């Protein structure tokens, strides 16, 4: 009754040993705010600052150390790279999208790049701006979202490199980040104009619609919940960074409505479904910040932060199914330096040596649930579901 | 209301077009703990840093001219907007000013930034060299700008610049400040941290002073007390200093004391117009202009006029143009060009880098 | 046109898109005559015919 009932309020944040890291990486020097990191249970991709077009770093996970100045790299676009996601259900396949104006999917060789990458699998070719947000479907297999400077939301189809859905007058402004729902049934999106709008993209219909969720004119995000709400990291008239949930069936006041710092740089958010935290990390800010998402009140919680004296300029997010088990881990993020990339291991302390079933509830596995042409018909399905007890050593 | 913002690499001067000061000068310096705090901000910039600079790790965002982290860079930035001028950069067009050969990266970062991150409505950036012969009231000369970071000398003739003729020279005030530091030890003082790096720069900005003649001053330091001076350490504890009072300066002269193979300002200078053509190399000698807040040593300019005279020829009119406020002639000249009526069609409007790009920025900028 | 060469020059309008800019390129008058010289001398009067240039992108 003293203590707010939670197995997460004394999860502790360690960086990997100097060895175990990544340096002599260049990394991209441009003002969009995104992760600048992808990273799969096999590959780690990182955007890199290119004389000529843009690229992005992939390497494997175990060819830590310093990395060859020449190391062959991913050089596909006409121009620098914007950001980056790795397939959820092909480890071996990444989507890119840059300032010029498309979208390249690439297929990696298993053992790395033994030379520079220059052709991709599939190009896409509907905006007519520079694309800087790309998320693939949690469920659907080979469907892509892409959304570009245009104010337009495009669906994708790598497979048969189709265009499935076209969403333009849906947002006044730049739009800021897109997510997609538990299912992928409906996707969130926040927008220049203050406002988080809930779409059905088979429908291109507005679900729900906040105005003015966040006062301030600062960049905004939004992300989906695994039960359905939505967790929005805003600026206040006064500047002050706030965070705030939403109810898709009642948005006239949020839940929650918690004030962090004055600091400047966006709140990237990284939510886990598994344990219902959310990691908030900020462009340029030496901290992570972790909260716990439950239905007592006040529904935000603030478990711990783990403090750095080195501001980051990217963030990518290890999921479940690379996670050592073993050690009790449950979140590992690669944090980006301007030339270094450090691993950090979020870790919850536990005395036993065993399997923690608690800790590790069934996480979505890397197959896909349906298909693109099942999903257009309207179908709906969960991610399956794996146990990650096989993983224990 | 246009803003006029002047970052350099220790110093950033900020304030409003059409105003003979800048309203904000602080340092350009980012401060993070360094220790665990006990008692139930992870980082300062600007003022608010040196003020409690005891428990922070003072890290400079520009070295050599160079931004070695635009992260901190950005909050330099953010604390000038909202902190120093306490104004929104949306609504005001801001003037920038950008060292001589500037990397047209660097520009790009730069004008990226300004248009994305803070929404600026317009913004023009323009050579600080250029600006400084603008707060001097002259269309011909050559002015060597030493600041924190580099040290660069420009020469223009009738409003034309001679980029081939540019030379920069690694050694500014901070090289004098880590100088002054390892000098200070042969007295028995230590100074490490980048704490007591402020302190010793502060005694360099008050006791320092260049020597017309660095022989005879060494005579007559080490055969009298009048050279000795005396400052007081924020813990109360005084130390007195000797000859280091002018040997700090006197690098500026020879670089050698600090093992570079380059060549003093003075013989900086001298190439510079030497590389020029002759028939300008006239108005360039009697319009040496002096800028940056490494020029302040007193006595800096009879020793830079004697200098030259040896190495210009004797038929040979010297003068060495030394304002009393060269420390602020970058920002003074960007307010006096700012205002003009002629500058409007300069700006550049945020929509236009919207559809067009950094393209037109390396273009209408030298 | 110099003393002994003609070189061309090129006005061209910085734009980051690549496709086709319908500001830029309004109608413009093509080379069809919109009256004859007898229905001039009436005292006919009307616009040039406008033609499109979207089809010259290429
Ligand atoms: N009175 C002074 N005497 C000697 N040096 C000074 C004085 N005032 C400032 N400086 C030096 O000038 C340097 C910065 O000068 P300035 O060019 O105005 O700014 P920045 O170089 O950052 O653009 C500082 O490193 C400081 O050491
Ligand atoms: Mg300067």
């Amino acid at each position: 009754k003293v203590v707010r009932q939670s197995k997460f309020r004394h999860v502790f944040g360690q960086p990997v040993k100097n060895d175990q890291c990544y340096e002599d990486i260049r990394v991209s020097r441009v003002t969009w705010d995104s992760t600048f990191c992808a990273v799969n249970p096999k590959f780690l991709a990182v955007i890199v600052e290119a004389s000529g077009g843009g690229a992005f770093l992939v390497l494997p996970l175990s060819k830590t150390g310093r990395i060859d100045k020449a190391y062959p790299t991913v050089c596909g676009h006409t121009g620098p790279v914007l950001d980056i996601d790795w397939c959820p259900h092909n480890d071996e396949v990444i989507a890119s999208g840059s300032e010029d104006c498309t979208v390249m999917v690439w297929q990696i060789p298993e053992n790395g790049l033994t030379s520079p990458l220059t052709e991709p699998v599939v190009v896409l070719e509907g905006h007519t701006k520079r694309v800087g947000i790309i998320a693939w479907h949690p469920t659907a297999r080979n469907v892509l979202l892409s959304a570009g400077c245009d104010n337009v939301v495009l669906i994708w189809n790598v497979g048969t490199a189709e265009e499935l859905y076209r969403l333009d007058s849906l947002h006044p402004d730049l739009i800021y980040n897109v997510s997609w729902n538990h299912n992928g049934s409906l996707f969130c999106s926040a927008c220049k104009d203050k406002s988080v709008r809930i779409i059905d993209p088979r429908r291109g219909t507005l679900v729900a619609e906040r105005e003015k969720a966040h006062e301030g004119a600062r960049p905004m995000r939004a992300i989906f919940l695994a039960d359905g709400k939505v967790f929005t990291t805003g600026f206040s008239r006064m500047s002050e960074r706030q965070l705030a949930l939403w109810d898709p069936e009642n948005l006239e006041e949020p839940m929650a409505l918690q004030e962090l710092d004055s600091s400047n740089g966006a709140l990237l958010p990284f939510y886990d479904p598994d344990t219902s935290v959310v990691y908030v990390c900020g462009k340029g800010d030496s901290s992570i910040r972790y909260f716990e998402i439950t239905e007592e009140p006040p529904y935000i919680h603030f478990l711990n932060t783990f403090t750095s004296k080195e501001p980051q300029r990217g963030m990518g997010s290890m999921p479940k199914r690379g996670l050592e088990v073993s050690k009790c881990e449950i979140a590992r993020f690669y944090k980006l330096h301007e030339r270094k990339c450090e691993p950090i291991v979020m870790t919850v302390p536990r005395k036993s040596d065993l399997f923690q079933d608690d800790l590790y509830p069934d996480t979505a596995g890397p197959e896909a649930a349906l298909e693109a042409e099942e999903w257009v018909s309207g179908r709906d399905a969960d991610p399956i579901l794996i146990s990650l007890r096989e993983a224990y050593v | 209301a246009a803003l006029v913002v002047d970052n350099g690499s220790g110093m950033c001067k900020a304030g409003f077009a059409g105003d003979d000061a800048p309203r904000a000068v602080f340092p350009s310096i980012v401060g993070r703990p360094r220790h665990q705090g006990v008692m139930v901000k992870d980082s300062y910039v600007g003022d608010e840093a040196q003020s409690k600079r005891g428990i922070l790790t003072l890290k400079y965002p520009i070295e050599h001219g160079i931004v070695t982290n635009w992260d901190d860079m950005e909050k330099i930035w953010h604390h000038t907007f909202y902190n120093e001028l306490r104004v929104a950069p949306e609504e005001h067009p801001v003037l920038l000013t950008e060292a001589p050969l500037n990397p047209k990266a660097n520009r790009e970062k730069m004008t990226q930034i300004m248009f994305e991150t803070f929404n600026t409505p317009a913004m023009y950036v323009a050579i600080q060299a250029v600006l400084s012969l603008y707060a001097s009231g002259r269309t011909t000369g050559i002015v060597m700008d030493s600041g924190d970071g580099v040290t660069h000398t420009v020469p223009i003739y009738e409003g034309y610049a001679l980029p081939h003729a540019i030379l920069r020279l690694d050694l500014a005030g901070r090289d004098l400040t880590d100088y002054l530091m390892k000098i200070l030890t042969e007295r028995g003082y230590s100074f490490t941290t980048t704490a007591e790096r402020e302190i010793v720069r502060d005694i360099k900005e008050k006791l320092c002073y260049v020597a017309l003649d660095f022989e005879q001053e060494m005579a007559t330091a080490a055969s009298s007390s009048s050279l000795e001076k005396s400052y007081e350490l924020p813990d109360g504890q005084v130390i007195t200093i000797g000859n280091e009072r002018f040997r700090c300066p006197e690098a500026l002269f020879q670089p050698s004391f600090l093992g570079m193979e380059s060549a003093g300002i003075h013989e900086t200078t001298f190439n510079s117009i030497m590389k020029c053509d002759v028939d300008i190399r006239k108005d360039l000698y009697a319009n040496t202009v002096l800028s940056g807040g490494t020029t302040m040593y007193p006595g800096i300019a009879d020793r830079m006029q004697k200098e030259i005279t040896a190495l210009a020829p004797s038929t040979m009119k010297i003068k060495i143009i030394a304002p009393p406020e060269r420390k602020y002639s970058v920002w003074i000249g960007g307010s006096i060009l700012a205002s003009l009526s002629t500058f409007q069609q300069m700006w550049i409007s945020k929509q236009e880098y919207d559809e067009s790009g950094p393209s037109i920025v390396h273009r209408k900028c030298f």
